[PDB]
């Protein structure tokens, strides 16, 4: 599959997707340096309610599609291999 | 091998009008590659297993921003004697010995030259040495550690400041963890001969990522 | 001395990658397609893509007979 | 590296900073708790005062005890004083005196380690200090080292009139 | 002009060794290598033209201040390094036996700082990092 | 709030950044693209890129098309500049003048914006701006601005 969109990426010219900065902001700025903060952030000082407000604001909305835990605990088939794919990916 | 026609290619010249060991390769889905080298001794061969990651190799950059520098290693070789001799994907190479002595070397090039290598020896008990080529490098700091005793069984810890870990107990056992996860225990497995009963020794290396 | 000597094998085999048959018939899937046929048939696939033929998997396994040569031998 | 367990920070002033609901007032009490002066005065300590601050309001939810919190907290508060304490680069020592720190904090080995954090806490604290205070480095030593523009002022004796040949007697 | 190598002791108690060449008029002036001493302390080695002190040198006062670099008629010009007493140096461009222009300046710590200088007055300068 | 494509870098200069495939190299590159001196001599353009070097590194980590690219270093660039154009205080007023200059690129009307993005990618930029910059705001604050 990866082959073939590298084939149409190179026919339309398509700049391959990883060395790419992308989509603008609604508060205001550009891409990165909270991939080190949201990495940062897990090491700071106290109790039990703003690192996921700050990991919802913080850690993406888009992730703050945190579904009722149905990600992996859940039941497979025997022969379901594309089930357990799913989980760890 | 092959025998080349001498006849056949004595005729190509048209005049112009004008192995001792075989290696096993083995392979992990996860990536791990694994490979039995025979090493002759300076028959009876040492066994030699070489693990490795091509991937890593590869896209060196991609992994070098995803997963902590202590594990960005290319490939690791372990000796019949417990010398994991560590490949890090910047060139470096780090070395883990089974008491707890830890070698690291940047530039990973020759130790002594009767390029300049240069060379860091931490021994176990904390004392370092440095050399870079024939100089060798004063004012190496050497790591504390710290001694705690059991006083049950008199299994005895150490903890040096590298975050290495050695146990030792009674019986001869001898585990030690290095900072990277490695850990080499120097067990024992008594042998029977065709029965008498002898001292056999033998060893253990374990590792997160690795066989 | 050993230590020395299979560091430096190491520093080798990081520099030059074994690209020996019997080695090649046990690396990962990835790695043995990546260093067998990826190159040659995406070249394929864009001539395949860039001409169209009404004979596709016959043109392809033309190319890949005919530019063998450029990708088995670079190796 | 040793245990900084209630290092700065005691359960009193971290009860204090807990009952604190607000961002504006917990700033307000780690400004009476840092001693700093008001941040409008010095940019350092407003500059302290927000990294501080951001230290309370991130780590207040998946959670640390007040007892890894505090641990956490003299954590970031010493590489702070480490790294400021040379104007010369010392990144990687800094890092690796961190990470020291980090392993004597995360395994249990008394009275020189103990068992607080958690792995998943232990490498996501690892994931801290890497990743801005190794790349802000660079601000916080240009605010932090006595300023990287001094003055001078030179007194020089220059070259006196050298007596030249006596003309000819 | 025919050079000499010649042991000159002035009058004022200065002494001279060094290269000199004599003139149409018979006075003997310092043209090439030479040392000169002072009474005082102050030593100089380097070059001479026209009896004045022109080229690459060496300077040395009996404080301890040494400067070395190239010297016009008597005074500090071109580039040049002057070592003060306390053990800080100055590397630069001089100018009528002024620090002009971009220079360098290392304390006595090992410290070294960039930037402009004015005669007197260094203001800004930036500290080098070595890494 | 303008579209803020091909601005600073082109398709050019941004697939000579493509080839550099590792970070020192990379380094290099947005060094002589962005007219910057060596490191060693001014701390504010090793700062800047440290900044740009690193932005690159995580996009990379992520994925997307280049238009993005330039629209995004271009944005960055601005804004950066806005920050440091005053003195006083002023993270809330360039939090609202980029907050207007997203829906520029985020959604599809033409000329004052168009449709390069996705929503996903958007709220991915909320969470990461927000949390590091005006965080960091005074850090930058001491060190360009008078």
């Amino acid at each position: 599959h990866c082959m073939v969109e590298q084939v149409v990426a190179t026919e339309e010219d398509l700049i391959p997707p990883s060395l790419v900065e992308p989509a603008p902001r609604a508060d205001g700025l550009d891409y990165r340096i909270a991939a080190h903060i949201v990495s940062i952030l897990p090491s700071l000082c106290l109790s039990e309610k703003e690192k996921k407000n700050l990991r919802e604001i913080f850690l993406t909305e888009g992730e703050s599609e945190s579904k009722a835990l149905p990600k992996g605990p859940l039941l497979l088939n025997y022969h379901d291999a594309h089930a357990h794919k799913k989980y760890a990916l | 091998p092959e025998v080349i026609n001498s006849e056949l290619e004595a005729m190509m010249n048209i005049p112009s009008a004008m192995p001792t060991f075989q290696n096993l390769n083995v392979s992990c889905p996860s990536g791990l590659l694994l490979t039995f080298i025979g090493q002759e001794s300076t028959p009876t061969r040492n066994l030699m297993i070489r693990q490795s990651y091509p991937q890593r190799l590869k896209h060196y950059e991609f992994y070098k921003a995803v997963m902590p520098p202590l594990e960005q290693e290319a490939s690791r070789v372990v000796t019949s004697q417990g010398t994991v001799i560590k490949y890090m994907l910047d060139g470096s190479t780090q070395i883990l010995f089974a008491d707890g002595a830890v070698s690291s070397s940047p530039d990973s090039g020759p130790v002594y030259t009767s390029h300049i290598g240069t060379w860091f020896t931490t021994t176990p008990d904390g004392r370092r040495i440095g050399t870079k080529g024939l100089e060798k490098i004063e004012d190496l700091k050497p790591y504390l550690f710290f001694q705690a005793t059991d006083p049950i069984n008199g299994t005895v810890m150490t903890t040096r400041e590298d975050k290495v870990i050695i146990v030792e107990k009674k019986d001869g056992t001898r585990v030690v963890d290095h900072a990277d996860g490695t850990r080499i225990t120097t067990f024992y497995q008594v042998y029977e001969d065709h029965t008498v009963t002898r001292q056999v020794k033998c060893m253990r290396i374990e590792s997160s990522h690795y066989a | 001395d050993s230590v020395e000597r299979i560091v430096e094998n190491e520093k080798i085999n990081a520099e030059k990658s074994s690209k020996q048959k019997v080695d090649l018939q046990s690396l990962p899937t990835r790695a043995y397609l990546d260093q067998t046929v990826v190159p040659i048939l995406l070249q394929g696939l864009a001539v395949l893509a860039k001409e169209r033929p009404p004979n596709p998997i016959e043109f392809l396994a033309s190319y890949l007979l005919k530019n063998k040569a450029q990708f088995e031998d670079r190796n | 590296p040793r245990i900084c367990m209630w290092k700065y920070l005691d359960i009193h002033s971290m009860h204090r900073l807990e009952k604190a609901a607000t961002v504006e007032k917990m700033r307000e009490v780690l400004a009476e708790l840092l001693e700093l002066g008001f941040p409008e005065q010095s940019l350092r300590d407003a500059i302290i005062l927000d990294l501080f601050s951001h230290a309370l309001i991130f780590c207040r939810q998946q959670g640390f005890s007040p007892e890894q919190t505090s641990a956490a907290c003299a954590m970031l508060q010493d590489l702070h004083k480490a790294c400021v304490a040379t104007p010369l680069g010392n990144v990687e020592e800094c890092y690796r005196y961190f990470t020291s720190v980090l392993f004597c904090h995360g395994i249990r080995r008394p009275p020189f380690s103990i068992d607080l954090f958690k792995e998943e806490q232990l490498l996501a604290l690892a994931d801290y200090v890497v990743n801005t205070y190794f790349r802000h480095f660079k601000l916080y030593k240009y605010v932090f080292t006595p300023q990287v523009r001094l003055d001078l002022s030179l007194t020089y004796t220059g070259l006196q009139p050298l007596t030249l040949w006596p003309e000819e007697k | 002009s025919e050079v000499y190598k010649i042991k000159f002791i002035f009058p004022n108690g200065d002494t001279y060794d060094g290269d000199c060449t004599r003139t149409t008029s018979g006075i003997c002036e310092r043209n090439g290598t030479g040392t000169h001493t002072t009474p005082n302390g102050i030593v100089y080695t380097g070059s001479w033209k026209d009896d004045k002190m022109n080229g690459f040198g060496r300077l040395e006062h009996f404080s301890g201040a040494v400067y070395e670099g190239q010297f016009k008629d008597n005074m500090f010009h071109g580039l040049g390094t002057y070592t003060f007493p306390t053990g800080a140096k100055y590397t630069g461009n001089f100018n009528e036996n002024r620090v002009e222009g971009e220079g360098e300046y290392t304390d006595t710590q090992g410290l070294q700082w960039c930037g402009n200088f004015h005669f007197t007055a260094a203001p800004g300068l930036k500290l080098k990092l070595y890494m």
